[PDB]
């Protein structure tokens, strides 16, 4: 991830990430509205940092320092470059919708109040169908990926040392091999938390609400079809 | 420092979201409470021993039986929550969570939690399930389930004052420890 985004998603809150005298001009129910859009935001940015841990930091090293043959690798990470060009996408489009929203002289204070066209455009069409088809894929191919590196650590010497050293920092506690495949299945299954959670704020402006249903409904009928297409393959 | 897997498993609006982001920021979210819990590594010292405890929630996945089970994989503890403001989320412990935590996890311990026991002095929690002819989970009705269900225990907690809960992760460590 880039210092300027972690800067701007570092606060708990966006209540805590805007300038007090920014906060003291509105209504609750909007601090309320703001808070749940700017963790939607958040969490992208965390899931997108997952995928590139996953994708530079573990797969290209891998390829770059170990002897293992592609096929092995391309099993640890199952379709992880097309889940990155997915959510880097969604990400930017989120962070721009952010800028867009800044007040002149600010780099903190914004207030989003349209999200609900963003949600659709991603949770509909070609773009979910990419999502539906790469998720139904990734979490098919979840069990033998744990399988294998389990299967590599316990009997690869130069890949247990590999490992040890590639995680040693503390900022990678949370983000092994297995726990940033488990963070991106899970993935999914948040979005239609957080998105009745801002809907629950979003009633003020009758456009925007409806814009909310139906892009909750979208993701539930992405979630079921992903759900529908899996099926536990084994090495 | 071993390290083992958490993994919170119960109904919808059980409350374990709460419990995890509580557990793990300690200090109260007094501003803002999180919708979701991403995941998290506890470092815990249970009787003298160094466990590395990373923690995981299986919320938003109530209704996606094949995604769901793909939490499970190397779990050592297991934490089934349940409202104690919700008897009907107690009925669903031997029906639903318990036929699926066995067939994915044999021989993991579970820890049956009953979250939320502040809402047992609740009168507006009293009332509204008076209403509906029922009243809050009594402790015994707790035990009586995490019997049935051949728990490793059965213990309470309250994420909003924070009582229970340091000792409810100590013991899932312990738990998570024997073999
Ligand atoms: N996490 C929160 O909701 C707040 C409460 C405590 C703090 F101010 F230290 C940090 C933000």
């Amino acid at each position: 991830s880039m210092e300027m985004d972690e800067k701007d998603f570092a606060a708990d809150s966006w209540s805590l990430a805007v300038d007090s005298s920014f906060l003291q001009q509105h209504k609750k129910e909007v601090m309320k509205q703001q808070d749940v859009i700017y963790e939607l935001i958040q969490t992208e940015l965390h899931h997108v940092r997952t995928l590139k841990i996953m994708t530079r930091l573990f797969r290209t090293g891998m390829l770059e320092e170990l002897h293992l043959e592609p096929g092995v690798v391309q099993g640890l990470f199952p379709c992880v470059d097309e889940l990155s060009d997915i959510h880097t996408r969604f990400l930017s489009q989120l962070l721009e919708r952010r800028r867009q929203a800044l007040c002149p002289g600010s780099t903190r204070n914004f207030v989003i109040h349209r999200l609900g066209d963003l949600l659709i455009s991603q949770f509909s069409g070609p773009s979910a169908e990419q999502m539906c088809k790469t998720y139904s894929e990734f979490c098919s191919r979840h069990s033998k990926a744990l399988k294998l590196y389990k299967e590599l650590y316990a009997r690869d010497k130069r890949f247990q040392q590999f490992i040890r050293k590639v995680t040693r920092p503390a900022v990678l506690k949370r983000h092994g091999v297995q726990e940033c495949i488990l963070l991106v299945t899970q993935r999914i299954t948040k979005y239609p938390l957080l998105i009745s959670r801002i809907l629950q704020h979003s009633h003020g402006i009758e456009e925007e609400r409806q814009d909310l249903t139906t892009a909750l409904g979208l993701v539930k009928e992405l979630l079921s079809n992903v759900d529908e297409g899996i099926y536990q393959l084994e090495k | 420092a071993i390290r083992k897997k958490l993994v919170i498993v119960g109904d919808g609006a059980c409350g374990k979201t709460c419990l995890l982001i509580v557990f793990s920021k300690d200090q109260f979210p007094e501003v803002y409470v999180p919708t979701v819990f991403e995941n998290y590594v506890a470092d815990i010292e249970v009787d003298g021993k160094q466990v590395e405890l990373a923690l995981w929630d299986t919320a938003g996945q109530e209704d996606y039986d094949r995604l769901r089970p793909l939490s499970y994989p190397d779990t050592d503890v297991i934490l089934m929550c349940f409202s104690i403001d919700s008897p009907d989320s107690l009925e669903n412990i031997p029906e639903k969570w318990t036929p699926e935590v066995k067939h994915f996890c044999p021989n993991v311990p579970i820890i049956l939690v009953g979250n939320k026991k502040d809402l047992r002095n609740d009168e507006h929690t009293r009332r509204e399930l008076a209403k509906m002819k029922q009243e809050p989970v009594k402790p015994e009705e707790g035990r009586d389930m995490a019997n049935r269900i051949g728990a490793f225990g059965y213990m309470e907690c309250s994420a909003k004052t924070k009582d229970g809960v340091r000792e409810v992760f100590e013991m899932a460590t312990r738990a998570a420890l024997q073999a």
